[PDB]
């Protein structure tokens, strides 16, 4: 029975039970409608998106990869919350395939609604996506190719997954440039599979081409008065020191004084106290200085009179990446001056770029870290680039680590297609029927892709289809003209683990999605 | 029976009989037990699609609006906007049953559901509850005597799992994990053995957590036979492989400890200042040698350290982690054999426990690690490890692990199991219709109304998956009628045979008898009742 | 084998449900006043209009009902009444407990 | 350059015209709209509609065929009303199908606003579907047959056919008998398509299984006082005399007396003309007369005097039908006896059924009238009654007139299916596609065909599909199994122009509905 037509409402104010085919209908409209909503940012001519902010912070964003969207987006859909939840989860996986994998779970979806339309049982569907995943799954890593041990090839591999991840932004006009410079990013981490080292800035105007990469490190923060300028050639020590009026920790203690004689005395013993702290960290044999906290104006003047810069509101960030590309060791005592070691720098500079003071760094010892100059006008095109070149730096260490590799822009999904189409005609049985929905929304995913640069759809897939057929497994669709052709020869290449975690996450967040019969409401706040 | 009562007294003047009574519908008598009982009814409707494996899943959105699709019915209906005391009644019953076996939970609700749905219909005809019950109860005895006749058990010991696996197998079959069946039944298994009790006793559930983190892909989902640290090193260049590691079990902070009353200390002249300073400097440096007599690996502090606390611990090269829960420090303290230390005064190298091996764990691009304690040679503690494409699967695996341990715990408690998948069930309602056929006339109706609730199970399996119900019915009846089989019942997986028992499922008969007993209760219970009492104001 | 036809659309039974507790209204409305045992019916227009009798199909003909289903029911009612002449408040709590055990 | 943002625009007060894609939106709801509430009554299992007005009306309607169903039903999307007028048109072509084509219209479209949100053009659809039609005509032709030349097998393939249309309607149970009267009645009728010459009786009370074709027929007028209530072998006459409140047309006449003795001698003038008249009626050699307009009582005491019988209130059609089928004739001038024809009759009477007197006739001259009596519970199961009835007539007669047949109940579906789909692998293009969703279409007909009864589809759908590939034409479903059948062999027929007017129809009104692109409001008057 349902609560819809019903002698009595069992419920709350403002809660409500609907008949299962308008639960499924609410909940996958729900689901489909954020996926149109994070649509139409697939393929090299994907239109970008404004992450406005609707309160009176205002904050406007743009942003070519839909994850942004994703993870700052209000929920009304329940099963909207769980698609956001498995982009999340593939976007910390891997930095590319996120859009992917929630534009097929949201089709997955939709044909699942026209099917169950079409009078499928929910459990039929689950069983004939099952078998039609474990096909693609075989037919993927069927096709798989690896090439991490030929060096040669391996950049030019990493060449092509660049240049496909930023084929997506609007970086195309400088792509080639900018995957030159972010595969020597990455491959300057000496197999360092971190990524919060590698550190960005942002400057306000210039072209798009004024962008490069710097192989120290870039500082933002100011001088002291007294301290001198411009030093080199020094050591750097990273402190964790509160280093603004010292006092006594214990809570207990106060002042009980009958003059202000004693008063002076306590005011001059606490200078002095400061005045030996300062010796204390002169002792260490030091110039550059960097201290997290602020500085008070004693302890800056004692700096100034002896020589020494002392570098205050560097966070914890900087502290971490400075450590990691000097070296350098933090420290909060200050008793042993010789037994933590100096951050050593080659040369060290105060650049002026733009109408700011930067501080920038030349000749890093460790270089375990890297620093990209980036140029744009506004603050919007400067965070999409960024975004971009972070992407680009994820999807290039993913391939690092794994360099099991697969031909995209359609040709591999042309692939799975075919597969499951073959399984499904082989198959008798409305799970066939099932299986085929799945292998035509995945012939659709490339369809809305290349339609998105206003091209036409059928020639194109079918020519495919029928290529790959006579055995041009490596046939791909070429966006430069809308035509097809070898998809190798085009230098644009994904890795296979990447598609298979798409597969597999969309697989899985429809089945679990699906699963859902009907819809209760608790009482809402 | 509604709007209070119309007298308007006798002679012409006002009457008030209940407050608020303008719109109060004064419910008492067959009409409230109408009332209950469909409310009943709207509960287990909306509750039992959740019966079989081809049993869909209900999803909620709970006040605070976060979701939770489950398949398990205890699960399911814990946290239902309950407003009339039955549904909390039959809450209460689910809990009861979900606590005292695991499994089966669906069950109670579903046949209570049935019972009153011709407990209605006989009502209607104009039949006092009180033969009902009695009939109801006479029905329960002889399912339960039935039940008891078709017994049959095997081995259910620590050193043979076999059956154990086909168990935790097909009653994981219901839920969606059911993909890498035999891969999560050798896990559970293996987790439930890493520690346990033989002797008829509990096993520690407090030191076996099911924790995960969402990534990777199903089969993934391993078993870690230690323990799960969440926290991570403070120190960059401080190192993250740790092995043959000491736990250093600290419950004080590293900072001189204050007095607990209000207190104050006079500090006036130059001398005094110097002095508290060297005092307080002479403080850390006798708590940090102390800390390093001891010589540990790896101590874990509740109350953290300060940057000078850090500093002097990275100098020494000590690992070392702040802020860590209570209960986390109970856990690790027993998987490692750890002692209590209140402060410095009790630190000691005699005191420590030992975790064989520590890892940092990394999952891609997340900047948020977590800590992994194996290999311990004297492992008190186990958890299994599951990953997923998203959370709400994470949570689906958890509570799916969480009842087949309870399955296992329950085979581990006795070996009388049955064969369920309504071949049991179609037993007892041949066995309630030969006791009708063989019992006095007045309660036949009793009978027969529980029999016809009993059917409901077959009747909710073939509903969910979409075989025609009655005609299986039949042919199964009949076929049961040839021959006596509790493993005679219905093929939900579409294996082409009825042969329950050569498909490999296993439910424990105690949780069977126990369903139906409470079912017969509740129920009982339930058409004793006739009282609610509401304002029916209808506020603006 | 297995299953068979998913049998998606379902509001029109939900319908008929209606249909048939709209017939059941009018039938326990109509049953009391048969047999000499029995007691007359139970039943105010809603214009105004009254009517007092033992004989079933008066009672049927008082009512200016809604649903098409009651007034089908008077049609039979008054049917049975010309072709026979009895038992026609029979007719209608006969026709009125299948409807009920339709929806069972 | 559009209004989807425009600063101003031109509009009346409540005026708001709405775009392309949103009219093709609106035109196609209302198209499943009326797809909907026509479909679910196909096939033997079809299920009974109702029909309550909005207003306090509350038009109640009880019938199997969807015609009827939208024939009554407000319209407020314009394709709609198209839909509604198609079908109007097959049901005033032949009685069965014109759901069948509704349905096929309401899923084309369907299939139409999927391709759309396919990102396809509507042109090439409609090129698409005009050549999926052409090759399904062409596979159509391919297995019509026609068996009118001999009686005996035409009177076996009427009999199969209106078995197959009663089937879909509620006297499946009586079915056979229903079939036999059907027959009998349209090799009364002689082949004639006079539809006005079959009547059929209302009546309450009874079983359905009692109904019969009665040779002769059945007056509802009343029988006078002094006339006598039985006359045998008596003769026709029908006339359109008034002779009621009997004035001279001339208006401009006015009484101006001086004396009532003058009045009172007017008043002796128009009873003497009376008389007159009455003596003019009895000199023909009368005894059942047949009037039109009222009688008063000085004429039918005068006939009781006389000993003629006297029939008023007789309408136009049912006296014209009535000589037709015996002999008699319409008159209005009494001074020439032997210029008005009479029929010839043999048996009138009264019957009492239930509780209702009844003036039963039998013994017709020519017969070519068809009458049957129907003893249904309710009125609205005779309403269904007479609905099936007049379709199977209708269908009878259709085959009368072209007896070429198919086998249809899926069989053929599933061939046009199978034509389809070799068209569509054997050329490229999004032609293709778009007659592959049309082809689609056509096999989503049996699915509602079957799932009036909760049958599988896709494998019905699948064994059709292979039995088509060996070349049985003839491969249908069976409603009694779900399995196939040979459709000769179990009397599934139905006629080969019925089914491809079906066909051409259903394309032509997608091909129309198709073609509109922008719909535009202007002010609501409400
Ligand atoms: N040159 C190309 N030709 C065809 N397809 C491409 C090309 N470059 C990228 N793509 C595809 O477009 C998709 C869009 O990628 P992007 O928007 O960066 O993130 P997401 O993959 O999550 O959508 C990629 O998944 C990739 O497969
Ligand atoms: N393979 C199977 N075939 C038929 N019935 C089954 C099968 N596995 C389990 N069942 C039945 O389905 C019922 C529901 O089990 P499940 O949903 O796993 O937990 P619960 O019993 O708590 O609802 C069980 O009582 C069992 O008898
Ligand atoms: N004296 C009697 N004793 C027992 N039953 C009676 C008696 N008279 C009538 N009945 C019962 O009353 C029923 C209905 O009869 P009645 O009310 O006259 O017809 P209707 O219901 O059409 O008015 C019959 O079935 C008959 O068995
Ligand atoms: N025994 C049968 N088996 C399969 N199909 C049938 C059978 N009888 C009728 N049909 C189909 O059901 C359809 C519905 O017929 P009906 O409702 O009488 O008129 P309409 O075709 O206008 O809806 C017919 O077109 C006919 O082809």
């Amino acid at each position: 029975a349902s609560l819809s037509l019903a002698p009595v409402n069992i419920f709350k104010a403002g809660a409500d039970e609907e008949r299962a085919e308008t639960a499924r209908l609410t909940s996958f409209i729900g689901a489909i409608a954020i996926g149109d909503l994070v649509k139409s940012t697939l393929g090299p001519k994907g239109m970008d998106k404004i992450l406005l902010s609707s309160g009176r912070d205002a904050s406007l964003m743009v942003t070519n990869d839909g994850a942004t969207i994703l993870k700052n987006i209000g929920v009304d859909n329940p099963a909207a919350k769980v698609l956001v939840d498995m982009s999340r989860v593939q976007d910390d996986e891997v930095g590319d395939g996120t859009t992917s994998v929630t534009v097929l779970a949201a089709e997955l979806l939709r044909e699942a609604e026209s099917l169950i339309a079409k009078k499928i049982h929910p459990q039929t569907i689950i069983a004939g996506w099952r078998e039609a995943t474990k096909a693609a799954r075989e037919a993927l890593l069927s096709s798989a190719v690896d090439h991490g041990s030929d060096e040669v090839k391996f950049r030019q591999d990493l060449m092509n997954i660049a240049g496909t991840t930023l084929s997506s932004k609007l970086l195309t006009h400088h792509k080639d440039h900018f995957t030159k410079l972010a595969v020597e990013a990455v491959l300057r981490l000496k197999g360092s599979g971190n990524l919060e080292a590698i550190h960005i800035i942002k400057k306000l105007g210039g072209s798009l081409a004024d962008s490069y990469l710097d192989e120290g490190f870039l500082l933002d923060k100011k001088i002291g008065v007294n301290q001198p300028k411009r030093i080199e050639n020094a050591k750097i020590l990273i402190a964790n020191t509160g280093m603004d009026t010292d006092k006594i920790k214990i809570f207990g203690s106060r002042v009980r004084v009958d003059s202000t004689a004693k008063v002076a005395e306590i005011e001059h013993a606490e200078k002095e106290k400061m005045k030996e702290k300062v010796e204390r960290i002169l002792k260490h044999g030091i110039n550059c200085f960097i201290n997290r906290q602020l500085i008070y104006n004693y302890p800056e003047q004692l700096f100034g009179a002896a020589g020494v810069m002392a570098i205050e509101h560097a966070d914890f960030a900087g502290v971490e990446r400075l450590a990691l590309v000097t070296g350098g060791e933090i420290a909060s005592t200050f008793d042993h001056p010789e037994l933590v070691k100096l951050g050593s720098c080659k040369l060290i500079e105060e650049v002026m770029i733009g109408e700011d003071k930067l501080i920038h760094f030349s000749g890093v010892a460790l270089g375990e870290a890297c620093t990209i100059v980036l140029r744009g006008a506004t603050q919007q095109i400067l965070d999409e680039a960024e975004r971009s070149l972070h992407d680009a730096l994820c999807v290039l260490a993913q391939t690092v680590k794994d360099s099991r590799t697969v031909y995209g822009g359609g040709c591999s999904e042309m692939l799975m297609a075919h597969a499951v189409t073959q399984l499904a005609n082989r198959t008798p049985g409305k799970e066939a029927v099932a299986m085929e929905s799945y292998a035509k929304a995945l012939r659709m995913l490339p369809t809305i892709i290349a339609d998105n640069a206003g091209y036409d759809s059928a020639d194109l897939v079918a020519q495919l289809r029928a290529a790959h057929s006579e055995g041009n497994t490596t046939a791909g669709l070429d966006m430069r003209e809308g035509t097809i052709g070898d998809m190798a020869i085009l230098g644009i290449t994904e890795s296979f683990q990447v598609k298979r975690q798409v597969l597999l996450s969309a697989a899985e967040a429809a089945e679990v999605i699906l699963r859902v019969d009907n819809i209760i409401k608790a009482a809402p706040r | 029976a509604s709007m209070g009562t119309l007298a308007f007294d006798e002679y012409g003047r006002p009457f008030l009989i209940i407050k608020d009574q303008d719109r109060k519908s004064r419910l008492m008598g067959l009409e409230a037990l109408k009332s209950h009982i469909m409310a009943a009814k709207a509960v287990a409707n909306t509750m039992r699609t959740s019966l079989g494996p081809n049993g869909l899943d209900k999803m909620m959105v709970d006040k605070d609006g976060d979701v939770t699709v489950t398949n398990d019915g205890a699960t399911i209906l814990s946290m239902m906007d309950v407003d009339h005391q039955i549904a909390k009644l039959m809450v209460e019953l689910s809990k009861s049953q979900d606590d005292e076996i695991g499994d089966g939970t669906t069950g109670v609700v579903v046949l209570a559901g049935a019972l009153l749905e011709e407990a209605e219909q006989l009502l209607d005809r104009g039949i006092h509850p009180i033969r009902i019950a009695d009939g109801y109860e006479q029905a329960a005895r002889v399912a339960i005597e039935h039940l008891d006749k078709i017994s049959d058990s095997v081995l259910v010991d620590i050193k043979d799992t076999e059956p154990l696996i086909q168990t935790a197998k097909t009653t994981l079959g219901s839920k969606v994990v059911n993909s890498c069946h035999r891969q999560m039944a050798e896990i559970a298994v293996n987790a439930v053995l890493t520690v346990a009790d033989m002797e008829r006793r509990d096993v520690d559930f407090e030191l076996i957590k099911v924790e995960g983190k969402v990534g990777g892909r199903l089969e993934d989902t391993k078993l870690i036979k230690g323990v799960i640290v969440d926290k991570d090193f403070s120190h960059p260049q401080m190192p993250k492989k740790v092995e043959d590691a000491k736990i250093a079990i600290l419950t004080c902070p590293f900072e001189p400890p204050k007095p607990k009353t209000k207190h104050k200390l006079d500090v006036t002249s130059v001398e005094d200042y110097k002095a508290l300073q060297k005092y307080e400097k002479e403080k850390f440096e006798e708590m940090i040698q102390q800390i390093k007599e001891t010589g540990a690996n790896l101590a874990i502090c509740q109350w953290g350290f300060d940057d000078e606390a850090n500093h002097l611990l990275l100098q020494n090269n000590l690992p070392a982690v702040r802020w860590v829960g209570g209960p986390e420090i109970e856990l690790i303290a027993i998987a490692t054999g750890g002692r209590i230390v209140p402060r410095f005064s009790e630190l000691t190298a005699e005191k420590l426990g030992f975790a064989g091996l520590v890892q940092e764990i990394s999952f891609g691009t997340t900047k948020d690690k977590m800590l992994v304690i194996e290999q311990c040679k004297n492992s008190r503690a186990v958890t299994i490890f599951i990953r997923g494409g998203n959370k709400m699967i994470i949570e689906e695996a958890k509570r799916s692990l969480h009842d087949a341990l309870c399955v296992i715990r329950n085979l581990i408690r006795d070996n009388r199991v049955v064969y369920g998948g309504g071949a049991a069930e179609i037993s007892c309602a041949l066995a309630v219709s030969q006791e009708a056929d063989k019992c006095p006339t007045l309660e036949q109706y009793a009978m027969r109304a529980f029999a016809d609730a009993l059917e409901v199970i077959p009747m909710a399996l073939s509903e969910n998956s979409g075989m025609n119900p009655i005609q299986t019915m039949t042919e199964v009846r009949a076929r049961q009628v040839k021959e006596m089989n509790p493993a005679l019942g219905i093929d939900c997986l579409h294996k082409g045979t009825n042969d329950m028992k050569q498909q490999h499922v296993i439910e424990t008969l105690i949780g069977k008898k126990q369903q139906i007993s409470l079912a017969t209760q509740m129920v009982r219970m339930i058409l004793k009742i006739d009282d609610i009492r509401k304002p029916g104001e209808s506020e603006e | 084998r297995g299953k068979g036809a998913y049998q998606d659309r379902d509001k029109p039974a939900q319908i008929r449900f209606s249909n048939i507790s709209a017939a059941k209204a009018v039938a326990d409305a109509i049953r009391t006043s048969l047999g000499p045992k029995g007691m007359d019916k139970m039943i105010q227009d809603g214009k105004g209009d009254v009517t007092i009798t033992n004989d079933g199909a008066t009672i049927l003909k008082q009512m200016q009902v809604l649903h098409p289903a009651a007034r089908m029911l008077v049609e039979l009612s008054k049917a049975q009444d010309i072709e026979a002449g009895d038992g026609t408040t029979s007719v209608v709590i006969i026709a009125g407990s299948l409807l009920d055990s339709c929806t069972k």
